[PDB]
Order: structure tokens, then C-alpha cells, then sequence
């Protein structure tokens, strides 16, 4: 038999408390995948659902409709010049949600191979809602103001806030759609930036690591009372299966 | 720490456009827009305002049919007196209602817009 | 703002990180923007309106024609093709060129324009007003993508001015930059806006409104490493410019 999908092949790190957090274990954590245009450098993630699928933000996707001017990078820790081993395969085609919501699929045209340096991430039971106070990972090459790590690959650990709280009027004052769900600490310090966008934001359920959100926007990075924003990929379960069996 | 927000009142539309069977057609990334304390907002200007948002995110296609019973036009505060937060809440009207000051309190309250809305699409 | 006043947009700006490497803008969020048109023929230099009859640009823009005739500039504009409704396309009565020279001339309007929530002026600074280091500004413009691309809308690019002193920093430009020149983006690139966007307006905000710091004329490259854009430094030709409107 066999089996893989959320199970890295690398121990995460472990920083209670991207702009903050800390550098992750190299290969800790093998979905997550690198937006880069042709001939161009790294400006969003995303993260590997399947060998050939790749799930990220539409507003990445914003300059070109064309597939061919986009580039995925998968298992890889540093930003700039890559391990001998790291895969570089381009995308097919881009299929963005349809009503306009931040999210949105690229079909890479060959598939990423499988090794214990790239796995995919375990997609959530459609429509689930993350607990209140979850503590989730969020991970990318991101921006930062000056801090701890850079050209590698961050992490951060944070709670999740249940839209009834960041809606208040201190936090995000209803601006956050059913369809989304936020993540911080009140103090700011830590949390996901410009350059994150599309990664994902894994929350530990038993043994795997079930992917529950794309990062997608925020009022600035680590301020506090503004906790970030994400895609609820449980809402978009269906949606995203539905294109996966029909391409 | 000025990774910004509207710095004076400020109305922030966001609304799902559906259909009329209830379908989802278009959800346009919020915007807020500026709206002065005193004057008047009417059933008029928060469609102007709906429309303003809605090309923001789809352009120029779709148009809306019916915004919605529920005047969802409420706002949050601080009340230092009563010592307690305050959220006030407006009708979507063809009289309108004056925008209060809240100053007295508030810098920049935000006079929330959230309904499904139904569009049809030019 | 009250009525219509200056570097006060009416409906909030989409902010972003990142004209060519920058989001497309909110409709309208940058009503002083401008487009400069041929007689017949289409866009080809955007501008800023710093009063109802005057809107400020870049003079390499009028290389074509030395008569004022000849230009069209285009306010309340999003598409730059098709062309919507209520997007006033004023003609051009009078061309100013600036005297001692960076980039600037100043476009008279024949007609003033009607200020409404999509057509309004921006803020000029106050004289030799320095705009300080790692202040957020806005690069906003139509200009190219994939050659002739753009969305045919409005985008936008948000860049933080350098320093004069850093940009002239050896390492990329050298004292070419000068006094009356402002250095704004960054030293890795990816959203500097380049080419048909000269004249554009360089908007930074300062407490609740927006100033015209600068104007687009070049950059160096087309938004990458370490060199930053160039922009001529409007709050030195903030005189002239205010003496030219008084008079002419
Ligand atoms: C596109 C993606 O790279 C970034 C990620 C920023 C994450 N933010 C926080 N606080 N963790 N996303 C954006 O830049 C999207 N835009 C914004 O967050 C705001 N500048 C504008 C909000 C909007 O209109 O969507």
C-alpha cells in the first residue's frame, strides 16, 4: 500500500508568536509552491493540491490571462537560486473563480513529480468552518519590515479570529465576506505580507495538515487590530473539484 | 505603523450580487467611499455607490435590479460617555437620512453597506 | 471632502504594492488623472489637473506639434479606448513650456473643466517641499503592457520615495539625480511604471489629501534593481507653475 497528501516529510518548526514568525525547516513544508513569470521573479505562492493542479489567488493571476507567462516552482526553501532539484514546471491553464472571489486554479502542463521534497496539501470537507482560536501556519517568501529571516522560507503560527470578532469595528469592521476568514495576534508583530498571496494557511487536524485558507489581502502587514485575511478554501471544495474532474 | 484606512466617515459597500433566484453572479471586492457628516443618503446615492463598486470589480457589466430590503446601513463606535460601544443604524430610503457627526466620538466611522444585491448584467 | 477639493478622491483608492507592475485602480479613485490625445488620433500621454483650466505634464510629450491646437486632454476617464459617458475632453488653448527645463509644461484648458467626484484638481506642494524618505506614493497611468495592453483601464503602482542623497549613492545612479529631481520606487523592482505614462501624475498622501510631488517623465529601465525612478521634482516649479496660472 501507500499514502501521502498534508504528511510533510520534515518535522515543522515550532515559533509561538512574512513580516514576524520565523524561517521554516527546509521541506517541512512540501506544498507550497512559487508564482513566477517567465523570466521574472517570485511575487506570489501557492500551494500544490494535486500533481498537476496548483490552487492560488486570483489577483496574483491579474496581469497576464495568458498561462504561458506564468512559471511554478515547487520544493524549494530559498527564494533566490534554488536547490539543484527544485522543479520548474509552467502553467497550462488558469481558471479563476468564476464570480469573482480571490481564489483560483492553475492546471500545470506536466505534471510536478512526487517526492519527499514536494507533496501536496490535504484539502478541507466542503463548507467546514475553522474553530475560533485555531492555531494555523501560514508560509511564503513574502515581504517583511527588516525582520529575522528573509530570502528563505517563513512561517508563522497563528490564531485564527472568527469572522463574528474581526468584523468588529476595532479589526476588520465587516469587510470580511462569509467566504473568507482571519488570522493574527491583536498586537500585530507577526503575520503574512505582500509576496504571500495564494500560500497557504494550514491548520494541524490529527496527523495531516488540512490546507483552510489562500492568503488574499489585509490592511497592511502585522499592524494591530488588523489580523490578515483569507480564502475559505472549504467553501470552494466543490468548485475546485468540479474543475479538477472537468480539465 | 500607516498601513492606511479612511482617515474621515466613510461608507464601505460590501454586497454580494446574486440573481433573483438567489445565485451568485458577482462579489466584488468591498470599497468604501467617502460621505460627508450632514448631508443626505438616499435609496439613490447608495445605488450610485453599489454601482461605483460593483464596476470596480466586474466593469461596466451588470447593473442592479434590487438592492435588498434589509437597510444594512449601520455604524460602530466608542461611546466614551456611556461608557459602552454604540452601534447606530440607517434606512435605505427615498428620504434618506442625514449623515450624524460622531466626531464627538469617532474619527473615521465606517457607515457599513452589507446585502446581496440583484444584479442582472448589461 | 466638501464639494470637490484637491487630492481628496471619492471613493477610496486600491492600494497596492507594485503603468506596468501595478493593479488596475478603483474607477475614479484618481480624478486628477489625465489623458493627452491627438486631434484624430488616441492617447499617447496621460497628465494631472492642477486647476480646473490647467493640467500639468511632461514636455517631451508635445514633441508632435508646437501648437496648443493640437492636443486634447481627456478628464473622468477609466477606458482609455472606447471612451465612457460623462469623461470631458477638453481642447488645449496655450502651451507653457517651463524655462530652465526638466521635463514641464503647463496645458491651459480652453474650457475650465466641470469639477464633479470624477474630475477634480490635485494638491501642489509647497515650495522646494521635501518629500521625505519612505513616504508612500502613487504612480497612476494607462501606458503599455504588453506593448499596447493596459486593460485599456486605469492602473496604478504604489512606490515610497528614496532620498537624493541614497539614490545618488554610487551603486545605482550617480549625483545624476538632482535637486529639482525626486527618486521614488525601489532596488528590486517589478511595478516601476514606464513609457506612455509620461506626465503622469506621482501623488503622495499627506494626512487626508493628496499632493502632486512629481511627475513622471523616466526612470531608467522598465522596473527592476537597483534604480530607482526619476521624477522631476514639482514643489521647485511649484512658483513658476502658480505664476504662470495667475497671469496666463
Ligand atoms: C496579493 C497578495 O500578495 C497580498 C498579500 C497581503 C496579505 N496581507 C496581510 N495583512 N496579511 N495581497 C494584497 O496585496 C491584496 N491587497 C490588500 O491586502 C490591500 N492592499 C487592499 C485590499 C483590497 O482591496 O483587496
Amino acid at each position: 500500500p501507500s499514502f501521502d497528501c498534508g504528511k510533510p516529510q520534515v518535522e515543522p518548526k515550532k515559533c509561538p508568536g512574512v513580516v514576524g514568525g520565523c524561517v521554516a525547516h527546509p521541506h517541512s513544508w512540501p506544498w507550497q509552491v512559487s508564482l513566477r513569470t517567465r523570466f521574472g521573479m517570485h511575487f506570489c505562492g501557492g500551494t500544490l493540491i494535486s500533481p498537476e493542479w496548483v490552487l492560488t489567488a486570483a489577483h496574483c493571476l491579474e496581469k497576464s490571462p495568458r498561462p504561458s507567462s506564468y512559471k511554478v516552482i515547487l520544493g524549494a526553501h530559498q527564494e533566490v537560486n534554488l536547490e539543484p532539484h527544485v522543479q520548474e514546471i509552467e502553467v497550462s491553464r488558469l481558471f479563476l473563480e468564476p464570480t469573482r472571489k480571490d481564489i483560483a486554479l492553475l492546471k500545470l502542463s506536466s505534471p510536478a513529480v512526487i517526492t519527499d521534497k514536494v507533496i501536496p496539501a490535504c484539502l478541507p470537507s466542503p463548507n467546514y468552518v475553522v474553530a475560533d482560536r485555531t492555531e494555523c501556519f501560514i508560509t511564503g517568501w513574502g515581504e517583511t519590515q527588516g525582520t529575522f529571516g528573509a530570502g528563505l522560507l517563513k512561517e508563522a503560527q497563528l490564531p485564527v479570529i472568527e469572522n463574528k470578532v474581526c468584523n468588529r469595528y476595532e479589526f476588520l469592521n465587516g469587510r470580511v465576506q462569509s467566504t473568507e476568514l482571519c488570522a493574527g495576534h491583536l498586537a500585530g508583530g507577526t503575520d503574512s505580507c505582500q509576496g504571500d498571496s495564494g500560500g497557504p494557511l494550514v491548520c494541524f487536524e490529527k496527523d495531516k495538515y488540512i490546507l483552510q485558507g489562500v492568503t488574499s489581502w489585509g490592511l497592511g502587514c502585522a499592524r494591530p487590530n488588523k489580523p490578515g485575511v483569507y480564502v475559505r478554501v472549504s467553501r470552494f471544495v466543490t468548485w475546485i473539484e468540479g474543475v479538477m474532474r472537468n480539465n | 505603523a500607516s498601513y492606511f484606512e479612511p482617515t474621515g466617515p466613510y461608507l464601505m459597500v460590501n454586497v454580494t450580487g446574486v440573481d433573483s433566484k438567489g445565485n451568485e453572479l458577482l462579489s466584488p471586492h468591498y470599497v468604501e467611499f467617502p460621505i460627508k457628516p450632514g448631508t443626505t443618503l438616499t435609496k439613490e446615492k447608495i445605488e450610485y455607490y453599489v454601482e461605483w463598486a460593483l464596476d470596480a470589480t466586474a466593469y461596466k457589466e451588470f447593473r442592479v435590479v434590487e438592492l435588498d430590503p434589509s437597510a444594512k446601513i449601520e455604524v460602530t463606535y466608542y461611546d466614551k460617555n456611556k461608557k459602552k460601544e454604540e452601534t447606530k443604524s440607517f434606512p435605505i430610503t427615498e428620504k434618506g437620512f442625514v449623515v450624524p457627526d460622531l466626531s464627538e466620538h469617532i474619527k473615521n466611522p465606517g457607515f457599513n453597506l452589507i446585502t446581496k444585491v440583484v444584479i442582472e448584467k448589461k
